[PDB]
Protein backbone atom coordinates (compact mmCIF):
# COMPACT_ATOMS: atom_id res chain seq x y z
CA UNK A 1 0.00 0.00 0.00
CA UNK A 2 0.87 3.79 0.08
CA UNK A 3 1.83 4.84 3.59
CA UNK A 4 -0.34 7.34 5.40
CA UNK A 5 -0.30 8.44 9.08
CA UNK A 6 -3.20 6.65 10.91
CA UNK A 7 -4.33 9.94 12.49
CA UNK A 8 -4.23 13.69 11.81
CA UNK A 9 -5.83 16.28 14.07
CA UNK A 10 -6.26 19.95 14.84
CA UNK A 11 -8.56 22.42 16.53
CA UNK A 12 -11.20 24.24 14.35
CA UNK A 13 -9.64 26.92 12.10
CA UNK A 14 -6.17 25.25 12.12
CA UNK A 15 -4.19 23.97 9.09
CA UNK A 16 -3.48 20.21 9.02
CA UNK A 17 -1.53 18.16 6.46
CA UNK A 18 -1.81 14.44 5.60
CA UNK A 19 1.21 12.75 3.96
CA UNK A 20 1.08 9.88 1.43
CA UNK A 21 4.38 8.05 0.77
CA UNK A 22 4.72 5.67 -2.19
CA UNK A 23 7.41 4.30 -4.51
CA UNK A 24 8.79 4.94 -7.99
CA UNK A 25 6.27 2.62 -9.75
CA UNK A 26 3.18 4.46 -8.41
CA UNK A 27 3.51 8.08 -7.07
CA UNK A 28 6.96 8.38 -8.74
CA UNK A 29 5.34 7.65 -12.19
CA UNK A 30 1.67 8.75 -11.93
CA UNK A 31 -0.75 11.34 -10.55
CA UNK A 32 -2.29 10.97 -7.07
CA UNK A 33 -6.00 11.19 -6.36
CA UNK A 34 -7.56 11.73 -2.90
CA UNK A 35 -10.88 10.38 -1.55
CA UNK A 36 -12.82 11.54 1.47
CA UNK A 37 -14.95 8.93 3.28
CA UNK A 38 -17.36 10.14 5.93
CA UNK A 39 -18.22 7.45 8.54
CA UNK A 40 -20.50 4.71 7.11
CA UNK A 41 -20.77 6.33 3.67
CA UNK A 42 -19.23 5.67 0.24
CA UNK A 43 -15.95 7.46 -0.62
CA UNK A 44 -16.10 10.61 -2.73
CA UNK A 45 -13.49 12.24 -4.98
CA UNK A 46 -11.70 15.02 -3.16
CA UNK A 47 -8.59 15.77 -5.29
CA UNK A 48 -7.56 14.57 -8.73
CA UNK A 49 -4.36 14.90 -10.86
CA UNK A 50 -2.41 15.80 -7.64
CA UNK A 51 -3.95 19.24 -7.01
CA UNK A 52 -7.27 19.70 -8.89
CA UNK A 53 -10.65 19.98 -7.08
CA UNK A 54 -13.95 18.69 -8.50
CA UNK A 55 -17.04 20.96 -8.19
CA UNK A 56 -18.34 21.00 -4.60
CA UNK A 57 -14.93 20.60 -2.98
CA UNK A 58 -14.00 23.83 -1.10
CA UNK A 59 -10.66 25.65 -1.68
CA UNK A 60 -9.52 24.86 1.90
CA UNK A 61 -8.56 21.38 0.53
CA UNK A 62 -5.37 21.39 -1.57
CA UNK A 63 -3.04 18.72 -2.85
CA UNK A 64 0.62 18.48 -3.82
CA UNK A 65 3.04 15.83 -5.11
CA UNK A 66 6.88 15.71 -5.06
CA UNK A 67 9.07 12.69 -5.90
CA UNK A 68 7.38 9.54 -4.52
CA UNK A 69 5.27 11.47 -1.94
CA UNK A 70 1.96 13.39 -1.96
CA UNK A 71 0.31 15.66 0.59
CA UNK A 72 -3.23 16.86 1.35
CA UNK A 73 -3.56 20.12 3.25
CA UNK A 74 -6.78 21.22 4.95
CA UNK A 75 -6.76 24.88 6.00
CA UNK A 76 -9.29 26.41 8.39
CA UNK A 77 -10.35 23.04 9.81
CA UNK A 78 -14.13 22.72 10.10
CA UNK A 79 -16.05 20.10 12.16
CA UNK A 80 -17.60 18.57 8.93
CA UNK A 81 -14.06 17.71 7.65
CA UNK A 82 -13.84 14.91 10.28
CA UNK A 83 -13.56 11.82 7.99
CA UNK A 84 -11.16 9.14 6.65
CA UNK A 85 -8.91 10.36 3.74
CA UNK A 86 -7.26 8.00 1.27
CA UNK A 87 -4.65 8.68 -1.39
CA UNK A 88 -4.50 6.47 -4.52
CA UNK A 89 -2.22 6.10 -7.54
CA UNK A 90 -1.89 3.69 -10.48
CA UNK A 91 1.14 1.38 -10.12
CA UNK A 92 2.98 0.77 -13.45
CA UNK A 93 4.69 -2.38 -12.06
CA UNK A 94 1.52 -4.13 -10.73
CA UNK A 95 -0.84 -2.78 -13.44
CA UNK A 96 -3.12 -2.04 -10.46
CA UNK A 97 -4.39 0.84 -8.35
CA UNK A 98 -2.74 1.13 -4.94
CA UNK A 99 -4.55 2.95 -2.08
CA UNK A 100 -3.04 4.41 1.07
CA UNK A 101 -4.01 2.83 4.41
CA UNK A 102 -6.15 5.92 5.21
CA UNK A 103 -5.89 8.72 7.76
CA UNK A 104 -8.70 9.60 10.15
CA UNK A 105 -8.80 13.38 10.53
CA UNK A 106 -10.17 14.40 13.95
CA UNK A 107 -11.28 17.99 14.58
CA UNK A 108 -10.36 18.33 18.31
CA UNK A 109 -13.47 18.96 20.46
CA UNK A 110 -11.68 18.04 23.76
CA UNK A 111 -7.94 17.89 24.78
CA UNK A 112 -5.91 14.82 23.66
CA UNK A 113 -5.88 11.87 26.05
CA UNK A 114 -3.26 9.08 25.93
CA UNK A 115 -4.45 5.41 26.09
CA UNK A 116 -4.59 3.35 29.32
CA UNK A 117 -3.28 -0.13 28.32
CA UNK A 118 -3.68 -3.43 30.18
CA UNK A 119 -2.19 -6.74 29.06
CA UNK A 120 -3.75 -10.09 30.16
CA UNK A 121 -2.14 -13.52 29.80
CA UNK A 122 -4.11 -16.62 28.61
CA UNK A 123 -6.05 -18.44 31.33
CA UNK A 124 -5.22 -22.09 32.38
CA UNK A 125 -8.86 -22.87 31.34
CA UNK A 126 -8.24 -21.71 27.75
CA UNK A 127 -4.76 -23.37 27.65
CA UNK A 128 -6.50 -26.73 28.39
CA UNK A 129 -8.18 -26.35 24.88
CA UNK A 130 -4.62 -26.10 23.30
CA UNK A 131 -5.17 -22.40 22.43
CA UNK A 132 -3.73 -19.26 24.05
CA UNK A 133 -5.18 -15.73 23.68
CA UNK A 134 -3.47 -12.63 25.08
CA UNK A 135 -5.75 -9.60 25.50
CA UNK A 136 -4.53 -6.00 25.27
CA UNK A 137 -7.27 -3.61 26.44
CA UNK A 138 -7.01 0.10 25.50
CA UNK A 139 -9.15 2.80 27.08
CA UNK A 140 -9.55 6.56 27.53
CA UNK A 141 -7.89 7.76 24.33
CA UNK A 142 -8.67 10.73 22.15
CA UNK A 143 -8.45 11.16 19.08
CA UNK A 144 -10.04 7.75 18.43
CA UNK A 145 -7.22 6.08 16.48
CA UNK A 146 -4.56 3.64 17.68
CA UNK A 147 -2.05 1.33 15.99
CA UNK A 148 -1.20 -1.92 17.80
CA UNK A 149 2.05 -3.94 17.47
CA UNK A 150 2.86 -7.18 19.28
CA UNK A 151 6.21 -8.79 20.14
CA UNK A 152 7.17 -12.29 21.30
CA UNK A 153 10.73 -12.61 22.82
CA UNK A 154 11.43 -9.16 21.31
CA UNK A 155 10.51 -10.26 17.74
CA UNK A 156 7.59 -8.46 15.93
CA UNK A 157 4.54 -10.67 15.35
CA UNK A 158 3.20 -10.85 11.77
CA UNK A 159 0.25 -13.33 12.25
CA UNK A 160 -2.54 -14.20 14.68
CA UNK A 161 -3.46 -10.60 15.64
CA UNK A 162 -6.89 -8.91 15.59
CA UNK A 163 -7.73 -5.38 16.79
CA UNK A 164 -11.22 -3.92 17.24
CA UNK A 165 -12.37 -0.74 15.59
CA UNK A 166 -12.30 1.99 18.36
CA UNK A 167 -15.69 2.73 19.91
CA UNK A 168 -16.95 5.56 22.14
CA UNK A 169 -16.83 5.18 25.91
CA UNK A 170 -19.38 6.38 28.55
CA UNK A 171 -17.18 9.54 28.99
CA UNK A 172 -16.95 10.28 25.19
CA UNK A 173 -13.24 9.20 24.82
CA UNK A 174 -12.49 5.92 22.88
CA UNK A 175 -11.71 2.30 23.69
CA UNK A 176 -10.40 -0.67 21.75
CA UNK A 177 -8.95 -4.13 22.32
CA UNK A 178 -6.33 -6.22 20.59
CA UNK A 179 -5.84 -9.98 20.62
CA UNK A 180 -2.86 -12.20 20.00
CA UNK A 181 -3.86 -15.84 19.25
CA UNK A 182 -1.28 -18.63 19.64
CA UNK A 183 -1.34 -22.39 20.12
CA UNK A 184 -0.71 -23.56 23.70
CA UNK A 185 2.60 -25.14 22.51
CA UNK A 186 3.69 -21.74 20.99
CA UNK A 187 2.80 -20.00 24.29
CA UNK A 188 4.97 -22.54 26.20
CA UNK A 189 7.92 -22.10 23.73
CA UNK A 190 8.28 -18.35 24.49
CA UNK A 191 8.85 -16.16 27.55
CA UNK A 192 8.33 -12.40 26.94
CA UNK A 193 5.15 -10.94 25.42
CA UNK A 194 4.32 -7.32 24.71
CA UNK A 195 1.53 -5.17 23.32
CA UNK A 196 2.61 -1.73 21.98
CA UNK A 197 -0.04 0.95 21.39
CA UNK A 198 0.79 4.01 19.27
CA UNK A 199 -1.49 7.05 19.71
CA UNK A 200 -0.55 10.34 17.97
CA UNK A 201 3.15 10.83 18.93
CA UNK A 202 2.80 8.69 22.12
CA UNK A 203 3.71 4.95 22.24
CA UNK A 204 2.92 2.81 25.34
CA UNK A 205 4.25 -0.77 25.68
CA UNK A 206 2.98 -3.24 28.33
CA UNK A 207 4.81 -6.52 28.84
CA UNK A 208 4.52 -9.81 30.71
CA UNK A 209 6.57 -12.99 31.22
CA UNK A 210 4.99 -16.49 30.96
CA UNK B 1 -28.98 12.38 -11.93
CA UNK B 2 -25.56 10.67 -12.57
CA UNK B 3 -25.82 7.57 -10.31
CA UNK B 4 -24.44 4.06 -9.74
CA UNK B 5 -26.32 1.38 -7.78
CA UNK B 6 -24.85 -1.96 -6.76
CA UNK B 7 -26.93 -5.07 -6.10
CA UNK B 8 -26.43 -8.81 -5.52
CA UNK B 9 -24.71 -8.69 -2.13
CA UNK B 10 -25.53 -11.14 0.63
CA UNK B 11 -24.36 -14.18 2.58
CA UNK B 12 -22.27 -16.90 0.88
CA UNK B 13 -20.30 -19.89 2.30
CA UNK B 14 -16.44 -20.16 1.89
CA UNK B 15 -15.65 -21.81 -1.43
CA UNK B 16 -18.96 -20.49 -2.79
CA UNK B 17 -19.67 -17.95 -5.57
CA UNK B 18 -21.60 -14.68 -6.07
CA UNK B 19 -22.26 -12.25 -8.93
CA UNK B 20 -22.51 -8.50 -8.24
CA UNK B 21 -24.18 -5.99 -10.54
CA UNK B 22 -23.95 -2.21 -10.78
CA UNK B 23 -26.61 -0.23 -12.66
CA UNK B 24 -25.58 3.07 -14.26
CA UNK B 25 -28.01 5.99 -14.80
CA UNK B 26 -27.87 9.56 -16.15
CA UNK B 27 -24.74 9.20 -18.33
CA UNK B 28 -23.36 7.39 -21.41
CA UNK B 29 -22.16 4.17 -19.73
CA UNK B 30 -20.24 2.95 -22.85
CA UNK B 31 -17.99 6.11 -22.72
CA UNK B 32 -16.30 5.20 -19.38
CA UNK B 33 -13.86 2.78 -17.76
CA UNK B 34 -15.51 1.22 -14.62
CA UNK B 35 -14.03 -0.12 -11.38
CA UNK B 36 -14.83 -2.30 -8.38
CA UNK B 37 -13.30 -1.25 -5.01
CA UNK B 38 -13.94 -3.03 -1.73
CA UNK B 39 -13.61 -2.30 1.98
CA UNK B 40 -13.48 -5.00 4.71
CA UNK B 41 -15.19 -4.03 8.05
CA UNK B 42 -13.20 -1.24 9.74
CA UNK B 43 -10.36 -1.55 7.18
CA UNK B 44 -9.02 0.48 4.27
CA UNK B 45 -10.13 0.69 0.66
CA UNK B 46 -8.79 -2.04 -1.63
CA UNK B 47 -9.06 -1.71 -5.42
CA UNK B 48 -10.40 -4.94 -6.98
CA UNK B 49 -10.75 -4.74 -10.80
CA UNK B 50 -11.29 -2.35 -13.72
CA UNK B 51 -12.77 -2.64 -17.25
CA UNK B 52 -12.27 -0.31 -20.28
CA UNK B 53 -15.22 1.27 -22.22
CA UNK B 54 -15.34 -1.66 -24.73
CA UNK B 55 -13.86 -4.45 -22.45
CA UNK B 56 -10.54 -4.50 -24.42
CA UNK B 57 -8.44 -3.81 -21.27
CA UNK B 58 -9.14 -5.70 -18.01
CA UNK B 59 -7.07 -5.48 -14.77
CA UNK B 60 -7.21 -7.34 -11.42
CA UNK B 61 -5.61 -6.92 -8.02
CA UNK B 62 -3.22 -9.81 -7.24
CA UNK B 63 -5.42 -10.70 -4.20
CA UNK B 64 -8.36 -11.69 -6.54
CA UNK B 65 -6.46 -13.00 -9.66
CA UNK B 66 -7.90 -16.20 -11.11
CA UNK B 67 -11.03 -16.05 -8.89
CA UNK B 68 -12.80 -12.83 -9.95
CA UNK B 69 -14.07 -11.87 -13.42
CA UNK B 70 -15.14 -8.34 -14.41
CA UNK B 71 -17.59 -7.85 -17.31
CA UNK B 72 -19.99 -5.22 -18.65
CA UNK B 73 -23.18 -5.01 -20.76
CA UNK B 74 -23.16 -1.55 -22.41
CA UNK B 75 -26.72 -2.04 -23.83
CA UNK B 76 -28.02 -2.89 -20.31
CA UNK B 77 -25.95 -0.01 -18.67
CA UNK B 78 -24.56 -2.65 -16.26
CA UNK B 79 -21.21 -3.64 -14.72
CA UNK B 80 -20.66 -7.12 -13.16
CA UNK B 81 -18.22 -8.90 -10.85
CA UNK B 82 -18.27 -12.71 -10.80
CA UNK B 83 -16.60 -13.89 -7.58
CA UNK B 84 -15.53 -17.54 -7.33
CA UNK B 85 -13.74 -19.56 -4.61
CA UNK B 86 -14.80 -16.94 -2.01
CA UNK B 87 -12.79 -16.77 1.24
CA UNK B 88 -13.47 -15.17 4.64
CA UNK B 89 -10.97 -12.39 3.63
CA UNK B 90 -13.31 -11.39 0.72
CA UNK B 91 -16.01 -10.17 3.16
CA UNK B 92 -16.45 -6.45 2.40
CA UNK B 93 -18.68 -3.68 1.13
CA UNK B 94 -18.16 -3.66 -2.66
CA UNK B 95 -18.44 -0.37 -4.52
CA UNK B 96 -18.63 0.30 -8.23
CA UNK B 97 -16.97 3.53 -9.40
CA UNK B 98 -16.83 5.49 -12.67
CA UNK B 99 -13.37 6.45 -13.93
CA UNK B 100 -12.76 9.83 -15.74
CA UNK B 101 -10.91 9.52 -19.07
CA UNK B 102 -8.47 12.46 -18.82
CA UNK B 103 -7.66 12.24 -15.08
CA UNK B 104 -8.26 8.48 -14.12
CA UNK B 105 -10.14 9.71 -11.03
CA UNK B 106 -13.11 7.74 -9.63
CA UNK B 107 -15.61 10.63 -9.72
CA UNK B 108 -18.93 8.80 -9.08
CA UNK B 109 -19.31 5.90 -6.58
CA UNK B 110 -22.30 3.68 -5.81
CA UNK B 111 -23.72 3.24 -2.29
CA UNK B 112 -22.08 -0.17 -1.95
CA UNK B 113 -23.31 -3.74 -1.41
CA UNK B 114 -22.22 -5.98 1.46
CA UNK B 115 -20.81 -9.44 0.74
CA UNK B 116 -20.37 -11.67 3.82
CA UNK B 117 -18.32 -14.91 3.32
CA UNK B 118 -19.10 -17.22 6.29
CA UNK B 119 -20.12 -20.86 7.04
CA UNK B 120 -20.56 -19.94 10.73
CA UNK B 121 -23.49 -21.51 12.49
CA UNK B 122 -24.98 -20.57 15.89
CA UNK B 123 -22.31 -21.25 18.51
CA UNK B 124 -22.36 -20.42 22.26
CA UNK B 125 -19.40 -18.56 23.75
CA UNK B 126 -16.70 -20.04 25.95
CA UNK B 127 -16.00 -17.67 28.87
CA UNK B 128 -12.48 -17.40 30.35
CA UNK B 129 -11.06 -15.23 33.14
CA UNK B 130 -8.79 -12.25 32.55
CA UNK B 131 -6.52 -11.68 35.56
CA UNK B 132 -2.94 -10.27 35.89
CA UNK B 133 -1.13 -3.25 42.16
CA UNK B 134 -2.50 0.38 42.66
CA UNK B 135 -5.84 -0.75 41.19
CA UNK B 136 -6.85 -4.31 40.26
CA UNK B 137 -8.30 -4.98 36.78
CA UNK B 138 -10.12 -8.30 36.24
CA UNK B 139 -12.08 -9.35 33.18
CA UNK B 140 -13.90 -11.98 31.11
CA UNK B 141 -12.91 -13.15 27.64
CA UNK B 142 -16.12 -14.19 25.75
CA UNK B 143 -14.66 -16.37 23.02
CA UNK B 144 -15.92 -17.93 19.81
CA UNK B 145 -19.64 -17.19 19.58
CA UNK B 146 -21.99 -16.62 16.70
CA UNK B 147 -24.01 -14.56 15.78
CA UNK B 148 -23.72 -11.24 17.64
CA UNK B 149 -24.64 -9.99 20.15
CA UNK B 150 -23.65 -11.04 23.64
CA UNK B 151 -24.60 -8.95 26.68
CA UNK B 152 -22.08 -8.61 29.49
CA UNK B 153 -22.65 -7.27 33.06
CA UNK B 154 -20.81 -7.55 36.42
CA UNK B 155 -22.48 -8.67 39.67
CA UNK B 156 -25.90 -8.78 37.85
CA UNK B 157 -25.65 -5.09 36.83
CA UNK B 158 -24.80 -3.88 40.38
CA UNK B 159 -21.13 -3.25 39.41
CA UNK B 160 -21.22 -0.55 36.71
CA UNK B 161 -18.45 1.88 37.75
CA UNK B 162 -15.02 1.12 36.22
CA UNK B 163 -16.35 -1.41 33.70
CA UNK B 164 -15.35 -1.43 30.02
CA UNK B 165 -17.12 -3.83 27.66
CA UNK B 166 -15.31 -3.81 24.37
CA UNK B 167 -16.65 -4.30 20.83
CA UNK B 168 -16.29 -7.77 19.24
CA UNK B 169 -13.61 -8.95 16.75
CA UNK B 170 -14.10 -11.68 14.13
CA UNK B 171 -11.41 -14.24 15.06
CA UNK B 172 -11.55 -17.06 12.44
CA UNK B 173 -15.32 -17.22 11.56
CA UNK B 174 -16.52 -16.58 15.15
CA UNK B 175 -16.81 -13.51 17.41
CA UNK B 176 -14.68 -12.71 20.44
CA UNK B 177 -15.33 -9.87 22.93
CA UNK B 178 -13.82 -8.85 26.33
CA UNK B 179 -15.11 -6.99 29.35
CA UNK B 180 -13.05 -5.69 32.26
CA UNK B 181 -13.72 -4.11 35.64
CA UNK B 182 -11.29 -1.94 37.65
CA UNK B 183 -12.00 -2.41 41.40
CA UNK B 184 -16.44 -11.53 44.85
CA UNK B 185 -16.60 -10.24 41.21
CA UNK B 186 -18.83 -12.18 38.72
CA UNK B 187 -19.17 -11.55 35.00
CA UNK B 188 -22.64 -12.35 33.61
CA UNK B 189 -22.69 -13.22 29.92
CA UNK B 190 -25.82 -13.76 27.87
CA UNK B 191 -25.91 -15.05 24.33
CA UNK B 192 -29.63 -15.07 23.35
CA UNK B 193 -29.14 -16.66 19.93
CA UNK B 194 -27.87 -19.95 21.50
CA UNK B 195 -30.18 -19.57 24.59
CA UNK B 196 -27.08 -19.55 26.84
CA UNK B 197 -26.21 -17.61 29.98
CA UNK B 198 -22.91 -17.88 31.86
CA UNK B 199 -22.00 -16.46 35.31
CA UNK B 200 -18.27 -16.66 35.91
CA UNK B 201 -16.54 -15.82 39.26
CA UNK B 202 -13.19 -14.06 38.59
CA UNK B 203 -10.35 -14.33 41.15
CA UNK B 204 -6.73 -12.97 40.98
Amino acid sequence: VLTQPPSASGTPGQRVTISCSGSSSNIGSNTVNWYQQLPGTAPKLLIYSNNQRPSGVPDRFSGSKSGTSASLAISGLQSEDEADYYCAAWDDSLNAWVFGGGTKLTVLGQPKSSPSVTLFPPSSEELETNKATLVCTITDFYPGVVTVDWKVDGTPVTQGMETTQPSKQSNNKYMASSYLTLTARAWERHSSYSCQVTHEGHTVEKSLSR
Amino acid sequence: QVTLKESGGGLVKPGGSLRLSCAASGFTFSSYSMNWVRQAPGKGLEWVSSISSSSSYIYYADSVKGRFTISRDNAKNSLYLQMNSLRAEDTAVYYCARQVGATWAFDIWGQGTLVTVSAAKTTPPSVYPLAPNSMVTLGCLVKGYFPEPVTVTWNSGSLSSGVHTFPAVLQSDLYTLSSSVTVTVTCNVAHPASSTKVDKKIVP
